[PDB]
């Protein structure tokens, strides 16, 4: 395409247009006007055009695709819009993407608008760092307020600080940093916030560069490290990457200036020299561009793929169609697409009876919602090379009748022609083929005929708590004559402005001053209290434009009902009327006209909350919370003889005392979270966590301390308790644990508390209090309890042309444990147990099968957590299909994403030849082991460290080598206290050293936690790399979350020395 | 006998705890009770409450004239300047009604108890500096009992017995008026036969209820300026010294009582308005409640924006 058609592309894109959005939450779709902005670079779709609705970065935009084939187009309203028109565009940084569905009004119109997503993503992809930042600072500026306006005030900025993760120390210094920029009057434009963000990070973080100088070594900075901006020399940065980075590329120079052209990116900046600021060298250190991973293996290294298909990982997942737990997770065709982006190249798929006859997947047992077997067949096709490639290995656990088997396999054929792998690609081979002879092939992986040719209850129940006096619906499931249950599934009066009993009129005048003068002066702002002078009379006690003064709210008697009235100018009854109609019209005395802005809250809600003790001494508080077992209870107390709070809480079964401090009329919590009252702390509090996962769900009245006080016995979950964990089959989700044996099941006939159907546990022993469990349909009610009644006392199943379908990866358990006779068309398909007893027996074997043979793993049913499992050591013996969920977020898992991240995400990685001898052993002894590269690390500082909560992070690193018991060394870095967006780690502590055994097969793995109130360390932030794609010198590792997608400006700076042994 | 039940007004008995008596007419008898839940939100709130049930010896006629007097606290409403009914138990056990409590009793004992030092007619111990009333405290009870009136005739209640005995003092001194909508027959009362045993209040009625038996709101404010005239002697027994038998001819003499020591000119006339002998001629009580405000607004010397 030629640029100048770009910029209308682009412009259009920017002017925008109505389009109709679609979403799940709303069956009628919405016309609402969606338009790009670069300034954010954020396609935002809102109505009207001062403020943008919703938010879309462009950059987590993982791809536009066209059409609708989107889990948003089945309300059937986007049907009349043309398919052409309709499109959808997948984002986020979760394993399910949160979609955006839009349906046009022209066609060119659509065209134009994929087109200049695509564009945008590829440039925003490209984009250097410094205009990335001068996004994300306009990015703040557009969350502050939603008027889209390009100034700040001082205010604004201090509740910003919290956003980007920085605590100002004393507001005393932003002051004087404020009149260094220049910046008055407390207002910033735009460009004057850039500055100041950089002379922030500049002030903070220039220790870095104060080391990075050192001395001893080639000459890169000057002293000029001062925070005076200073100029960073062509010749000079080629020195530097030609000395300290060790780049090949670096010895020309024209490839340097292009580097710097690229990289700040500004026209005024035509200097035959152009030159990067100290501050901006700090912004490059920690820009991608210098990131650890080292270019060269993004290429798809196609020498690579010729070898036989027997020597390569592969990326392979287990069960993917669930999006989160084995268990109760919604599955959807997107999880399979999302899986091919990611370079997955092995999917597997549990198909099922179809109930019309078409196959359906889903999770065996359990209540995992069906998906239509033909839609995730073309999406696959949709998606199966469009990221890599080469070629796919569907798995199928055929469960299916013979027929739907028939018609699974014609939808294979007739949706997939050519692309299918029907015939063997070498006849007279007698090994794999090379995974390029393989590409743009689907290999289908199944049980074929028998050598000569021939072949628990579980649900989602109901709970009824005295002690909660509600029904909470609970997974549940049976087993070994025990049931296993998890977690839980899921006006003047009451008015802010309303102060009920204040001490006086000098009191509430006191109130409302320190309210204006912490933040929001206004003039003519009011609180509403009582008279202590004047009887039957409330009083508007108003601040006065700079100044505070009192008058009663008047009030007269009028047809036999209250007049709150006020000077007969204005008279209501509802105080709302005249607040507002004060608020919007101002009050005009003979003195002046002034309107209401602030209606102040109570002192003490909190006070009306029965959760809420006046005055309750810790031993007591003890008592209370050891005569409560749930977990979940919680009560805050005033602490005597101080101003300061206490919150108590039973968690994990012990009590826990934590101290709440007061500054100005904010409650903090720790060090760090800043919440107004109270009653928000407990409302936030119930919604997340504070101390490990566990929320305040229940609070610890009197009311209710009689009820706990009647009934006090929960059945609990009582490394013993993980050994009852792995027995159970709930696994981690078994909250609850109980034998049925002790209990003699009578059903209900009609319930009781409020529900349809329900049964009666009647345990043994009559003083065990019952548990009730209810259904949802009486013929649920029957089977459970007639379940638990008996506790308490040619062809043969495979169709033959699916069967003729697979030709390569042949399921056989005819060898049994026997490994002997590798041949090349054979699978093995292992379980994690199985799998590492024969790890520790015989890994010679397993090595030697694999060379020839092919080898699944798949992760056991007892992990209904969808919790990664190890599989390290499955590769370091050379396991081909290490399938794993690719919806959890597990330091395996990152290690996963880093073993595949190679040969460009195409999911093939070639093992090492060395590995593939004879010789070579995979697990060798203390003897054999000889150290092969030193590897020193020293980390320095960090970048936009995400928030999890409401506290700041105190955050500290991780840096430790994943890989084997001898390659296993960890080393942590003292933590930082209130320090998020521009942290320094010790710049005195010393570098850390690694000794690596097998570096073609190791993990780098930097990880940044949080210390909370509770020193508990907690998952910001991680990056996994193989030790092969590590650089050298100063280096940025880019940051990511969990779900191994990247976090704009996320980087932390370390120092990489890695000295091969000689 | 039967009692239809009314979900708007009716409380549980059991939630209700009797407690000390407080009063005792000639046919009822009053106490003060805890009652439990009166808030329907907060169904554990204890709130002290005045209750009222029959004598053990009580008639058919007394359940009458109490079922009336329920049903006249219904239809009056609410008001902060009146006793206000708060329900009433009516079913499976005595006739009770819930009304509000007053923890200083009635305005003319609190005003006996709270006389300065040299007017005591006797040593009280009870005396306590801090609680002493300013004149601005008695022109505000004499607004409140005034706003009082003004609502219950504009419910078209005449009170009848008009009273500083007949008006009760909150814990918050919000004066609350008693007895009112009483539907109590004139047809004989005795002029000679002192109180709790049939007295009318002829220190307080106009002399057109006093020879023609003329109760209006007229006598209302006649006998509201006699309770001016109890404030302002401090509860003062209207008349001192003057036997009943002569007040007929000192009323129909135009006689009337002399001004309290402590009280002002402007409050005097107002009394003497109260004690006009034609009842048309007299002020109405919004009247009195807007002359009462103003000089509360006077008295209470609190600058106040004139909107």
């Amino acid at each position: 395409l030629a640029e100048y058609e770009k910029s209308q592309i682009k412009r259009a894109l920017e002017l925008g247009t109505v389009m109709t959005v679609f979403s799940f939450r709303k069956s009628t779709p919405e016309r609402r006007t969606v338009q790009v902005i670069m300034e954010t670079r954020q396609v935002a779709w809102s109505k009207t055009a001062d403020k943008i609705e919703g938010f879309l970065d462009i950059m987590e935009i993982k791809e536009i695709r066209p059409g609708k084939n989107s889990k948003d187009f089945e309300r059937a309203k986007a049907v009349r819009q043309k398919e052409d028109c309709c499109f959808t565009i997948l984002y986020g940084t979760q394993f399910v993407l949160s979609t955006l569905s839009l349906a046009a009004d022209s066609k060119e119109d659509a065209v134009n608008w994929l087109s200049g997503l695509k564009i945008l993503h590829q440039e925003a992809m490209n984009a250097s760092t410094p205009t990335i930042i001068e996004s994300w600072l306009r990015k703040q500026i557009y969350s502050v307020d939603q008027t889209r306006r390009n100034s700040i005030s001082l205010r604004e900025l201090k509740t910003i600080l919290p956003l980007i993760n920085f605590k100002v120390s004393s507001a005393k210094f932003l002051k004087d940093k404020f009149v260094e920029i220049g910046a008055h009057k407390d207002e910033l434009s735009f460009e004057q916030f850039h500055l100041f963000y950089k002379k922030l990070m500049f002030e903070q973080q220039k220790s870095i560069l104060d080391e990075f100088k050192k001395d001893s070594s080639v000459f890169i900075l000057g002293n000029t490290d001062r925070p005076d901006a200073s100029a960073v020399y062509l010749h000079d940065f080629q020195r530097f990457l030609i000395h300290e980075q060790q780049e090949h590329w670096a010895q020309d120079l024209n490839k340097v200036r292009e580097r710097m052209t690229k990289f700040i990116d500004d026209t005024m900046r035509e200097t035959a020299e152009p030159f990067l600021f100290v501050d901006e060298f700090l912004t490059y250190l920690f820009s991608r561009e210098n990131s650890i991973w080292d270019e060269k293996y993004d290429a798809v290294d196609m020498q690579d793929m010729n070898n036989p298909l027997s020597h390569y990982w592969i990326s392979s997942s287990h069960n993917t169609y669930l999006t989160g737990d084995q268990l109760r997770s919604e599955s959807s065709p997107e999880a399979y697409i999302r899986c091919l982006r990611m370079g997955c190249r092995c999917i597997e798929l549990d198909c099922w009876d179809g109930p019309d006859g078409k196959p359906v997947i889903y999770h065996g047992w359990t209540r995992t919602t069906k998906i239509k077997f033909d839609d995730v067949v073309q999406a696959i096709k949709d998606h199966a090379f469009v990221t890599s490639s080469f070629p796919v290995i569907l798995s199928i656990e055929e469960h299916c009748s013979v027929e739907q088997q028939r018609h699974m396999a014609k939808a294979f054929k007739e949706v997939f022609g050519d692309l299918l792998l029907t015939k063997p690609t070498e006849a007279s081979a007698d090994q794999l083929p090379s995974p390029s002879q393989l590409r743009e092939k689907i290999i289908i992986k199944h049980k074929k005929l028998g050598p000569r040719g021939d072949v628990k209850q579980q649900g989602e129940l109901y709970m009824w708590d005295s002690i909660d006096q509600k029904w909470t619906r609970h997974y549940c499931a049976i087993a070994d004559a025990k049931l296993s249950f998890s977690d839980d599934i899921e006006l003047h009066f009451g008015e802010k402005w309303f102060h009920k009993k204040v001490e006086k009129r000098t009191s509430a005048e006191k109130l409302l001053q320190e309210y204006c003068m912490e933040t929001g002066g206004k003039d003519g702002t009011f609180l509403v209290r009582e008279s202590e002078t004047f009887p039957n009379d409330y009083t508007l006690s108003f601040w006065r434009s700079g100044r505070v003064q009192h008058c009663r709210i008047r009030s007269t008697m009028e047809g036999g009902t209250l007049k709150y009235y006020l000077t007969d100018n204005l008279t209501f009854s509802s105080i709302y009327a005249l607040i507002q109609h004060y608020r919007e019209t101002h009050l005009r005395c003979a003195e002046f006209e002034l309107r209401l802005t602030d209606p102040v809250p109570n002192p003490n809600p909190h006070e009306s909350k029965p959760w809420y003790y006046d005055s309750l001494s810790r031993g007591e508080a003890e008592d209370m919370l050891m005569r409560i077992p749930r977990d979940g209870a919680f009560l805050i107390r005033k602490r005597e003889g101080s101003d300061s709070y206490a919150i108590t809480f039973r968690a994990r079964g012990k009590v826990k005392h934590c101290r709440i401090n007061r500054d100005g009329r904010h409650f903090v919590l720790g060090t760090s979270a800043y919440f107004e009252s109270l009653v928000e702390l407990v409302s936030y509090y119930e919604k997340h966590s504070l101390y490990r996962k566990m929320r305040l769900r229940y609070p610890v009245t009197p009311e209710l301390l009689e009820r706990y006080n009647m009934e006090r016995d929960i059945n609990s979950l009582y490394e013993l308790e993980k050994q009852i964990i792995e027995d159970n089959p709930l696994g981690s989700l078994c909250r609850g644990i109980l034998d049925l044996n002790t209990y003699n099941v009578v059903k209900a006939p009609q319930g009781k508390n409020q529900k349809s159907f329900v049964f009666i546990l009647e345990p043994k022993q009559q003083g065990d209090p019952p548990v009730e469990f209810a259904t949802d349909r009486v013929e649920e009610l029957f089977e459970w309890f007639q379940s638990i009644r008996e506790i308490t006392w040619k062809n043969q199943s495979i169709a033959i042309e699916l069967s003729d379908l697979v030709v390569y990866c042949k399921p056989t358990s005819k060898t049994k444990d026997n490994l002997e006779n590798p041949d090349f068309r054979e699978i093995r398909s292992f379980v994690e147990t199985k799998a590492d007893s024969i790890i520790r027996q015989k890994p010679v074997d397993l090595l030697k099968y694999n060379q020839k043979g092919l080898t699944r793993v798949y992760p056991k049913g007892q992990r209904v957590d969808s919790s990664n499992y190890d599989p390290f050591r499955l590769w370091l013996c050379g396991s081909q299909m290490v399938a794993l969920n690719f919806q959890t977020a597990d330091k395996y898992m990152q290690m996963n994403h880093a073993l595949f991240s190679l040969n460009g995400r195409t999911g093939y990685v070639l093992q090492p030849e060395s590995m593939r001898t004879e010789k070579y052993d995979p697990m060798p002894p203390e003897s054999q082991r000889k150290i092969l590269m030193t590897l020193t690390v020293k980390v320095l500082g960090a970048r936009h460290l995400p928030k999890l909560g409401r506290s700041i992070a105190c955050p500290f690193v991780e840096v430790e080598i994943c890989g084997a018991e001898y390659d296993n060394n960890k080393f942590k870095t003292t933590v930082v206290n209130d320090n998020g967006l521009s942290p320094i780690w010790a710049p005195t502590q010393e570098k850390v050293t690694f000794e690596i055994y097998d570096p073609n097969l190791a993990f780098l793995r930097f990880v940044v936690y949080e210390e909370d109130m509770f020193s508990d360390p907690n998952f910001l932030a991680h990056a996994t790399y193989p030790i092969k794609a590590v650089k050298s010198g100063f280096r940025s590792v880019p940051l990511k979350n969990g779900y191994s997608e990247d976090i704009e400006l996320a980087s932390l700076l370390v120092f990489c020395e890695m000295r091969p042994v000689l | 006998y039967e009692l239809p039940e009314d979900p708007r007004w009716e409380l549980p008995r059991d939630r209700l705890v009797l407690g000390k008596p407080l009063g005792e007419g000639c046919f009822g008898q009053v106490v003060l009770a805890e009652a439990i839940g009166l808030d329907k939100d907060k169904p554990n709130r204890v709130t002290k409450v005045a209750v009222k049930m029959l004598k053990s010896d009580a008639t058919e006629k007394d359940l009458s004239d109490l079922i009336s007097e329920m049903e006249m606290m219904k239809m009056i409403g609410k008001h902060k300047n009146i006793i206000n009914l708060l329900g009433a138990c009516t079913q499976d056990g005595p006739l009770y009604v819930i009304v509000e409590y007053a923890s200083k009793g009635n305005l003319r004992e609190y005003l006996q108890a709270r006389r300065p030092p040299g007017l005591e007619y006797c040593y009280n111990p009870s005396h306590n500096p801090e609680e002493q009333l300013s004149s601005k405290d008695l022109v505000s009870c004499a607004y409140q009992v005034a706003r009082g009136m003004e609502y219950l005739a504009s419910k078209k209640c005449i009170h009848r017995d008009l009273a500083a005995r007949n008006v009760l003092v909150t814990e918050d001194n919000v004066m609350k008026i008693a007895d009112f909508g009483l539907a109590r027959d004139i047809h004989h009362i005795d002029y000679y036969k002192k109180t709790t045993n049939g007295r009318l209040p002829v220190k307080w009625m106009a002399p057109e209820a006093l020879f023609d038996r003329i109760y209006t709101h007229q006598s209302d404010v006649w006998s509201f300026g006699v309770l001016l005239w109890e404030i302002f002697t401090l509860g003062g027994s209207p008349y001192p010294g003057v036997p009943v038998e002569e007040l007929f001819k000192l009323l129909k003499e135009g006689h009337r009582m002399d001004k309290p020591s402590n009280c002002t000119n402007e409050l005097y006339m107002m009394m003497r308005d109260c004690w006009h002998a034609v009842p048309s001629q007299r002020p109405t009580f919004k009247q009195l409640v807007e002359d009462l405000d103003r000089i509360v607004a006077l008295t209470s010397n609190q600058e106040y924006l004139d909107l």
